[PDB]
């Protein structure tokens, strides 16, 4: 089904009225006082800006925001070091070397999140089995030095930690969904 | 002729292009655009990535219709995979492609404006635009560059409330666009700026592939959604709006009404959602799902295998053209039995459309070529990839 | 030490960590250039903002570059800049006195804190930098005053290299840069008409590469090297020759130096930076003096560069559109003298 | 024509890899005073300079001896 | 199990045999993908030929170029594979003519066919190191402008030779040889169990 | 001198702004058409001059010659204009 | 919302639209956040009988293309049936 | 109070004032994180509410916000660009593809950071850095911007 | 062997194209280091282009020398046409990097594969 934009169907032959109606519309510029009022009429419209620092944009549970590794109630971290969350990494970002800890646990040694390489595609909050490694909610964590932004295993641990009841909240409200 | 370059900062330049125009007087005699200012080398990183690891990528060519283009590689690798999505994950596409094209219509149209100099038109629809990121956000959880459109289905389910909220969104979007269409439609200086310039014929339009709004602007009558119908496009009912003549007026007016037939398309995809599973129910193809994978051992191995190593889609090659906002985007994706692929040549609409730049904008002044960018909708994501 | 690996780059290794006091400096800009260049880990003790250390963070690559807060005043600062050091670099050096620092601070009396801690802390090598024909005696005193100091810290760092810059030929530098700048001036005053008063110019690279050199040589302890340059000038052709690639009327007329060192006198009493000084006067219209010493660059492995191939970058900002386009081949060359 | 002839030895003279002294009307550098192909080349559009002369390749490849320089030169 | 219509693996496999009839000149093999898709093989010297019969034949129009690519298969001796993809909004349906080019035997260029390739071959060129003769102007499109080497070449490392930073010495920026902080990890994937007989 | 006061008040003001600032902080474009409107602009600019003592020459006691006389000006000037327009000139 | 009688009366007149009807800005009708648990459906496949894969995998009973023509009367034949021409709008055809 | 230091405290954190309220960014438009300060400059987050100039040509532009992956051919012109600005200039540089190479660091075209071309004086980190994230990260520079002490190191120096 | 010609027949009227190339070059070199301000000696710059075009003087095949010469051609555009500026023009020189010795000696006392 197609339809003619800008078609004129016919050519409606001029009558004096509607030359009338046409020049009045070019001499005094009736059209463009149209386009005034549409914009006279959203000055008084409520303006939609946030007090960005007093209010903020919201964000439902799946935004993917800051990474963060988690620990279990008990206080075991999650993370095993299975290492696929460093295989589906799109970016490479994700570094894991893992030994046996002396209990005789796997866990990681050195886990490492590139955030200037990660382009937050929420992947690796996918493909963790036991989801150590999930997508925080912040989204303000800019810095000023590039070497702030690479992320060691103290640092998404910590911030775990700090984000550990929202992020438990976030993924109870989405589990369902997964 | 006074060679003068279109540098990148300037903003009508899309933040990268060096048009070296030769100004022969105001009036430009001929334009080279340098495009490479922006070339990733997305096409050469693809071949050594996985095919979901990959997906990413196409998110970032065209990167103001991301679900549009999510949505051709999706159907390209469940080509070659002979699979098809489940039934709601089509209307999910559908739903989700719709809202790419008025949100990359509301980018083209608006930003047009700026170019020209009209400036309120931006802020109106762009707070309409972030009312609609926010959908994608709901759905994915990143407000663009989702991921939501997975090779085989879409990644999750709708959250509980979005369909009501796209309902409330759709409901009063038509005006918004009914308000910039008093304020940019008939201003004697915005159709003077626009009506006639850069006409396109029919055949040199066929000629110089343009194949988008170019092509059905100056009266071809052709979209891949109702020619070609990808996906569910034969279940739902729309308009092409092709326009007449083909100056940048009848284009503007053309992707207006796209906009609007969008908003036809998007209540019957609400109206008609079938209730059923958002992706394919092949553990081969798409992911076990959370409970699955953490109870049963046939779930483990195929979570295991399909994020570490791949689908492993089957040997062959299919090119899978989809209607993007700005026009045909195509995957050419050759495929070894290997879970990442070999070649993915994007076509992008806008690689034909600048190129058509030289040609379009023949006999006008410098202000004419901002006119000329502007109504091709281009975003060198697409023509560098 | 650090086991260099790499192929040369950046993000690669060298194994030197530098203590660099006074890095924000024109010398200093290229020190850190080449030890970033290099591999080198760099801690840049700065006491300017940050926003004027900015142009050193590109240089070097992440975790290479260290920036410590220090004050001169304040020995502690000194103490955790050079904690982790094991090769330290003084540049401290300014021409005019200002209100809280005087020639024998920033010359001998700061740079001796400095390696005295650095021994304290166990660097393997300190390079000590002071100006060139630099005797106790010596009129202006700057040159005496580094001339103290270069014996003193000695005492405070045994075998403490120390290399003696002549005034150096680079963008951002006086030496070329003063003279053509007296553009604004109408007359440009010479002591003696600019002549006995022979000068070595030094390309700032040469200088750099040579002190980086040092930092990675057995070869240098207390040596006491001398970057000269590759042919030296009556000051009257290099006078005549910065005007004439800057391509603005060169008109010499001699000014009595009793008379000329009140000038200095007088921008010197200039609250921001006065632009000549006294001190630096008497140094302008002091005599380069001769080869006959520990040999610098090319003793150091790089070949000096002469003044007339890049002069044309230094002094290109002095030029007017019409003579922008215009190349040295152009121009003609100064010319040397033995003497 | 001794004149021209002295302007292309004056060419040559100036040219940096010519020796004066084997430099002769009747040298042939090419396979005489030793200047690779690409000099010749050189040395002709120095010859195009000096006389304000064009030479097509065809005959630039043919002048390998000052003196046949001077003969093209001379037509 | 995506649905299959076989009207189209005949009507296009009919039509395969209809160009292949009348251009026996040039085409080597005509296949219909499972996919429902055909691709006439055709000596790279029938490059203008065989397009110039699908653009201007009644039962045949096939006007616009969606596509020119070239995929580099290193084990064949023609390297590239040059792919055109074509459309026929008359028919609606979609053709691929694929020629075979090696690195210094260079394909004849379509753009008087379809100018829309003016600047794919140009990409093709900067990318692949094929040469287009009769091109308009064939000059690198994509690649910086001083670039050496063809990037999507399977034998050019993804990094690349050279990268690019400033260096205040010079105050410009400055090539170097390419010195990554973190080699890009190439995990092995392949599986040492095939899926079918195919 | 009043005005003579109130102008040098008016550049010392820009003076001292333009001072301050630089204080504080411490080829061929070429087309008929362009050169054709500062001509006209002239012929017209002159024109201006002659039609502005027609305030003054309102009151003359004549008024039929001032009129008969700012008609033949205006329409001849426009006259002007009309080939100026027919001609290529004013279509840039 | 929460304008003073005038002000939208001003506000609609202006723009010459009901703008009140259709207000941008969001007010208690967006959808509530922690809107219910869901229970999604689960899809086919997932039937612990007659499942057998073999009977449901396109992936790899998908075959080596079919070749024609390989190097190693009759009626004309088009690529496809020639397309129909689209029909204008009939809600509305022209604008 | 009565001290040549409070008087040089107080000024610059005037000047700093000044500075901090208007800051007139011009942003190069690369890639998409462009678009995710469109966002900010448009109604939702409006940015010239905190004194934020939606565009600004390079001599008038305090803040060059780098959004994008900064290919190996436009980086000798974003540092021309960045050459250009007037001398109180700062940084910001937006997106894991210029703050780090992202997604595409490991490509041959792609600079591996903008840090690598200009200096760099925040991180906002994201593949669409979020644009309230976008507004914090500026609302950080004012912090920074705030913090320095131009005035007090002269009188001190 | 038996290969198609791609432009030139034979080394000898390949060698043609490379003679005028190079007289391009030459007529250009001193143009270039004036429009791009560039801080080097035309003579200088001469040689190098000397350089590049012995670099690849040992090439015999007559496909290989005509490409090359499309190539050298197409660099040329780029700079007289001047799409490329200076910090592409000098790369040429190789003038940031620290050149690395090929004695052995000198290999051996830096790296661990020479
Ligand atoms: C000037 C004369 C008064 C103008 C006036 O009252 O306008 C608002 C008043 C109501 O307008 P509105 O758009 O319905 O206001 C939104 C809410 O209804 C009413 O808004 P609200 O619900 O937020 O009500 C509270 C509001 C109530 O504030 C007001 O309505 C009075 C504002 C007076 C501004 C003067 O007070 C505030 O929120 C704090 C701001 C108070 C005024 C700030 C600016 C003062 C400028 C003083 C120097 C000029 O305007 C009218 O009654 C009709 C004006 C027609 C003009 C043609
Ligand atoms: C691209 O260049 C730019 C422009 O030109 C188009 C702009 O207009 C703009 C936009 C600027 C604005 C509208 C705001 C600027 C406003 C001002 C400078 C006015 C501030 C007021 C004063 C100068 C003080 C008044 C007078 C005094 C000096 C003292 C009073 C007695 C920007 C940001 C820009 O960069
Ligand atoms: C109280 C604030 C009032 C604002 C009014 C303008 C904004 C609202 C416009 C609403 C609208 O859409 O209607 C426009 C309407 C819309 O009409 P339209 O363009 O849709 O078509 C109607 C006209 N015909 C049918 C003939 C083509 O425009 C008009 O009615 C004509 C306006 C003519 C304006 C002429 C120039 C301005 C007046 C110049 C003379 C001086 C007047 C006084 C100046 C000030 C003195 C103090
Ligand atoms: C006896 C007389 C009988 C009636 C005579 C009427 C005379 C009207 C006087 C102005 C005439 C202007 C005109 O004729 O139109 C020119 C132009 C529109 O003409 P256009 O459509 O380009 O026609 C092309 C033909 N070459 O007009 C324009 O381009 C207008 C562009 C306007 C851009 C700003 C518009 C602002 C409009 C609102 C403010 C209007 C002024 C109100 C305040 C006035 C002072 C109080
Ligand atoms: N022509 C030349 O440049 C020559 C130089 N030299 C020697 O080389 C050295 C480097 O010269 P150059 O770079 O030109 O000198 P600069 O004037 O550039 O200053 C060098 C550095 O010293 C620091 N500095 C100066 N005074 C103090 C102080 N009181 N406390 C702490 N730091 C201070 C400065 O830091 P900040 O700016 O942050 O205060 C600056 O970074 C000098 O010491 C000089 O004696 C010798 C011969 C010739
Ligand atoms: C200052 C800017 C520097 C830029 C320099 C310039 O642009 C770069 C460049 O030389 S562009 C590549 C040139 N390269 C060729 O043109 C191929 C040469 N081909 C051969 O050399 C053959 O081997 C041959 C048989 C001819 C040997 O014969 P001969 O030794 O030349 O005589
Ligand atoms: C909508 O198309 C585009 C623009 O023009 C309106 C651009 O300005 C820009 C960049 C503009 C700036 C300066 C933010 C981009 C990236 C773009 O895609
Ligand atoms: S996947 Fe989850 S658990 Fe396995 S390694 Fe990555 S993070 Fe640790
Ligand atoms: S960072 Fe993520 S978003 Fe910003 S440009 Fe690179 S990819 Fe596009």
């Amino acid at each position: 089904t197609y339809k003619y934009v800008n078609k004129k169907e016919q050519e409606s032959e001029v009558d004096m009225k509607s030359a009338t109606d046409n020049a009045a519309r070019i001499l005094m510029w009736t059209e463009l006082i149209r386009g005034l009022g549409m914009t006279l009429s959203y000055l008084f419209r409520e303006p939609a800006t946030i007090n960005y620092p007093f209010e903020k944009g919201p964000l439902s549970p799946r935004f993917r925001g800051e990474h963060a590794l988690r620990r279990y109630p008990s206080g075991e971290e999650r993370c095993i070091a299975c290492k696929l969350c460093e295989a589906i990494c799109p970016a490479q970002a994700i570094t894991i070397e893992a030994e046996p800890r002396a209990d005789g646990s796997r866990r990681t040694t050195r886990y490492d999140i590139d955030m200037t390489k990660c382009i937050y595609c929420g992947f690796c909050q996918e493909a963790c089995p036991v989801d150590a490694i999930v997508e925080g909610p912040n989204f303000e964590f800019s810095t000023e030095t590039h070497e702030e932004l690479l992320y060691n295993k103290e640092k998404l641990l910590n911030n775990g930690d700090k984000w550990e009841a929202e992020i438990a909240a976030n993924i109870q409200a989405d589990y369902l969904y997964r | 002729n006074m060679t003068l370059n279109f540098g990148p900062q300037h903003p009508a330049a899309h933040g990268v292009l060096r048009l070296v125009l030769e100004l022969s007087g105001e009036m430009v005699r001929k334009c080279d655009p340098h495009i490479g200012l922006l070339h990733r080398g997305t096409e050469k990183l693809i071949e050594y990535k996985t095919y979901l690891q990959a997906l990413p990528y196409f998110d970032r060519l065209d990167y103001v219709s991301m679900m549009c283009n999510e949505q051709a590689y999706s159907i390209a690798v469940e080509k070659l995979l002979n699979i098809q999505p489940p039934p709601r994950a089509q209307w999910i596409r559908v739903l989700f492609g719709e809202i790419t094209r008025i949100l990359n219509h509301i980018m083209a149209v608006t930003t047009h404006a700026l170019d020209i100099g009209a400036m309120t038109p931006f802020f109106w629809m762009f707070e309409e635009r972030e009312k609609m990121f926010e959908f994608y956000e709901r759905v994915s959880g990143a407000r663009m560059h989702a991921a939501y459109i997975r090779p085989g289905g879409v990644h999750q389910d709708l959250p509980l409330g979005l369909l009501d909220d796209i309902y409330e969104f759709s409901k009063n979007f038509s005006l918004r666009i009914d308000e910039v269409e008093e304020m940019l439609t008939n201003n004697r200086i915005w159709r003077n700026r626009t009506v006639d310039i850069g006409v396109v014929t029919a055949e040199d339009a066929l000629n110089y592939g343009f194949s988008g709004v170019m092509l059905r602007g100056s009266g071809i009558q052709w979209d891949l959604r109702k020619t070609q119908p990808y996906d569910v496009y034969d279940q739902v009912e729309f308009d092409v709006p092709i326009g007449s003549r083909g100056d940048c007026y009848d284009r503007y007016l053309c992707r207006v009404e796209e906009m609007r037939q969008s908003l036809r398309i998007i209540e019957q995809c609400l109206n008609k959602m079938p209730p059923g599973e958002i992706k394919v129910d092949d553990a081969k193809v798409s992911p076990p799902k959370r409970a699955e994978m953490k109870t049963s051992m046939e779930s483990l191995i195929h979570h295991f295998k399909l994020y570490t190593e791949g689908y492993q889609v089957p040997p062959g090659a299919t090119y899978t053209a989809i209607e993007a906002p700005k026009g045909e985007f195509g995957v050419y994706l050759v495929s070894d039995g290997s879970s990442r692929p070999y070649r993915c040549k994007i076509k992008a609409p806008g690689f034909a459309h600048l190129a058509g730049l030289d040609k379009m904008s023949k006999g006008h002044m410098l202000a004419d070529v901002v006119a000329i960018i502007g109504t091709q909708d281009i975003v060198f994501g697409e023509i560098d990839r | 030490a650090v086991i260099p690996h790499g192929k040369g780059g950046r993000s690669s290794v060298s194994g030197v960590v530098a203590t660099v006091f006074g890095a924000t400096g024109f010398l200093g800009r290229y020190v850190v250039n080449h030890l970033g260049r290099m591999g080198s880990q760099v801690i840049i003790p700065y006491r300017c903002d940050v926003y004027d250390i900015m142009h050193l963070r590109l240089m070097g690559d992440l975790g290479q570059l260290t920036f410590l807060e220090w004050d001169a005043r304040d020995k502690d600062s000194i103490r955790k800049a050079v904690q982790h050091s094991n090769v330290v670099i003084n540049l401290i050096g300014r021409e005019w006195e200002t209100r809280n620092f005087d020639f024998e601070d920033v010359f001998v009396n700061i740079p001796r804190a400095i390696a005295q801690a650095s021994k304290e802390a166990g660097v393997e090598r300190f390079i000590h930098v002071s100006h060139l024909n630099a005797s106790m005696k010596s009129s202006s005193k700057s040159l005496r005053s580094k001339a103290v100091g270069e014996k003193e810290v000695r005492s405070v760092f045994p075998e403490a290299i120390i290399i003696r810059p002549s005034d150096i030929f680079g963008r951002e530098d006086r030496f070329l840069n003063h003279f053509a700048n007296y553009r604004w001036f109408l007359a440009v005053p010479l002591v003696s008409l600019g002549f006995k008063t022979v000068k070595q110019p030094v390309y700032v690279a040469d200088v750099s590469k040579g002190i980086v050199n040092a930092t990675k040589d057995p070869d240098a302890v207390g040596k006491t090297f001398a970057f000269t340059g590759p042919n030296r000038y009556l000051l009257f052709h290099l006078v005549k020759y910065i005007f004439g690639m800057t391509h603005r009327t060169f008109i010499p007329y001699p000014l009595p130096l009793f008379v000329y060192s009140w000038i200095g006198k007088l921008f010197g009493l200039s609250p921001f930076e006065p632009w000549t000084t006294k001190d630096k006067v008497e140094r302008i219209h002091i005599s380069d003096v001769m080869p006959t010493d520990l040999p610098g660059l090319e003793d150091l492995g790089v070949q000096p560069t002469p003044l007339e191939l890049k002069s044309i970058e230094v002094l290109r900002r002095h030029r007017t559109y019409r003579w922008l386009s215009s190349e040295i081949e152009e121009t003609k060359p100064a010319k040397t003298v033995n003497y | 024509l001794d004149g021209i002839k002295d302007r292309v030895l004056y060419v040559l003279k100036l040219y940096d890899k010519i020796d004066p002294e084997k430099l002769s009307v009747n040298s042939h550098f090419m396979k005489d005073l030793g200047l690779d192909s690409l000099d010749q080349v050189e040395i002709i559009m120095a010859m195009e300079d000096e006389f304000g002369f064009e030479i097509p390749d065809i005959d630039a490849e043919k002048l390998m001896c000052p003196q046949e320089i001077v003969d093209y030169i001379a037509d | 199990v995506r649905p299959r219509s076989d009207v189209t693996h005949k009507q296009l496999s009919a039509f395969g045999e209809y160009v292949a009839e009348i251009l026996p000149k040039y085409v080597q093999q005509v296949q219909v993908s499972c996919l429902d898709e055909l691709e006439i093989c055709i000596h790279p010297d029938g490059v203008i030929p065989t397009l110039t019969f699908l653009r201007d034949h009644t039962n045949a129009q096939f006007k616009s170029l969606a596509d020119l690519t070239a995929v580099d298969v290193p084990t064949r001796q023609n390297r590239f594979e040059i792919v055109y993809n074509l459309l026929s909004l008359r028919f609606n349906s979609r053709i691929r003519v694929k020629t075979y080019a090696d690195e210094l035997t260079p394909i004849d260029s379509i753009v008087s066919v379809h100018i829309a390739a003016n600047w794919y071959e140009r990409e093709v060129w900067d990318m692949f190191g094929v040469f287009f003769f009769n091109h308009p102007d064939l000059r690198r499109i994509l690649t910086d402008y001083g670039f050496e080497g063809h990037p999507f070449r399977k034998d050019f490392p993804l990094t690349g030779y050279v990268e690019l930073r400033y260096d205040d010495e010079v105050k410009r920026v400055v090539a170097e040889p390419v010195e990554l902080a973190q080699e890009f990890r190439k995990f092995d994937l392949n599986s040492p169990w095939e899926a079918f007989p195919a | 001198m009043n005005l003579y006061t109130v102008i040098f008040i008016n550049i010392l003001l820009s003076l001292t702004l333009i001072l301050v600032a630089f204080w504080l902080p411490q080829r061929l474009p070429f087309s008929m058409k362009f050169f054709l409107v500062a001509i006209t602009f002239l012929l017209f600019d002159l024109e201006i001059a002659l039609l502005l003592p027609l305030p003054w020459a309102i009151q003359t006691i004549k008024t039929s010659t001032m009129m008969i006389m700012a008609f033949i000006l205006v329409t001849i000037l426009s006259l002007g204009l009309a080939y100026e327009w027919t001609q290529k000139g004013l279509e840039w | 919302a929460s304008a003073t009688r005038v002000i939208q009366k001003l506000r609609n007149w202006a723009s010459g639209q009901d703008l009140q009807a259709k207000l941008q800005l969001r007010y208690q009708e967006i959808a509530k956040r922690t809107q219910p648990p869901p229970k999604l459906p689960v899809g086919p496949s997932h039937k612990l009988s007659n499942n057998y894969y073999c009977t449901r995998d396109g992936r790899r009973e998908v075959v080596p293309p079919s070749i024609i023509m390989s190097s190693q009367e009759k009626k004309a034949v088009t690529p496809a049936p020639p397309m129909k021409r689209w029909e204008l709008s009939k809600d509305q055809p022209y604008l | 109070r009565s001290r040549a230091e409070y008087v040089v405290t107080k000024l610059d954190d005037l000047i700093n004032w000044a500075r901090r309220s208007s800051l007139w960014p011009m942003t190069f438009g690369l890639a998409c994180c462009a678009v995710e300060m469109m966002h900010m400059a448009a109604p939702r987050y409006d940015m010239d509410r905190f004194g934020v100039v939606f565009r600004a040509s390079p001599r008038q532009a305090d803040v060059m916000i780098v959004a994008g992956t900064l290919t190996n051919k436009m980086a000798p012109a974003l540092r021309k660009v960045y050459d250009q600005m007037p001398e109180p200039r700062y940084v910001v540089s937006m997106g894991s593809c210029a703050n780090g190479g992202g997604y595409y660091h490991y490509s041959y075209s792609v600079v591996r950071g903008c840090d690598r071309i200009v200096p760099v004086d925040i991180y906002v980190p994201g593949c669409p850095p979020t644009a309230e994230a976008l507004l914090y990260g500026i609302l950080q520079l004012q912090r920074k911007i705030k913090r320095e002490q131009k005035l007090k190191i002269w009188y001190r120096r | 062997t038996s290969v198609k010609p791609i432009f030139s027949r034979d080394l000898n009227e390949a060698k043609r194209r490379v003679r005028e190339l190079y007289r391009a070059w030459y007529r250009e070199v001193p143009n270039t280091v004036h429009l791009m301000q560039l801080d080097i000696t035309v003579k200088q710059g001469r040689d190098k282009v000397r350089e590049m075009f012995m670099k690849n003087a040992h090439v015999t095949d007559p496909r290989v020398v005509d490409l090359l010469v499309i190539k050298g051609k197409m660099e040329l555009q780029e700079t007289i046409k001047v799409w490329k500026q200076r910090t592409h023009v000098m790369r040429f020189f190789h003038e940031t990097e620290t050149p690395r010795p090929k004695d052995f000696l000198s290999k051996f006392y830096m790296g661990h594969d020479p």
